[PDB]
């Protein structure tokens, strides 16, 4: 069980800071079901009451795109 | 070209991250007449 659990939380992980378009979000909403450690309750449930919603949103951080020698291109085009 | 880069650096990129008298008339008379300034 617990064993599972971890590996549950490394899925998980794994798959947060994979970047796809058909992501996580169809394994979450079918992921209702036991994504999350259930071997001793308490900390199972609000476990899995945090890993269901993945936890916030907010951009930042400067020249971080693809080919840097392009993100100034990228600062260089807020201005117009 | 570094120098028209710093000029153009001088309002973009303000942050960090650079990306490395009757006497006067009487006088003007006497010039006038004089010709002479």
């Amino acid at each position: 069980e617990q064993r599972f659990n971890n590996f549950l939380k490394a899925l998980q992980e794994k798959v947060e800071i994979k970047q796809l378009n058909h992501f996580w979000e169809i394994v979450v909403q079918d992921g209702i079901t036991l994504i999350t450690k259930e071997e001793a309750s308490g900390s199972s449930v609000t476990a899995e009451e945090a890993k269901k919603f993945l936890a916030k949103d907010k951009p930042s951080g400067d020249t971080a795109a693809v080919f840097e020698e392009g993100g100034d291109v990228d600062d260089l085009l807020d201005m117009i | 070209a570094y120098n028209c880069a710093i000029s153009v650096i001088c309002c973009v990129f303000n942050e960090l991250k650079f990306y490395q008298s009757t006497l006067s008339e009487e006088m003007s008379q006497f010039d006038f007449s004089t010709g002479v300034q």
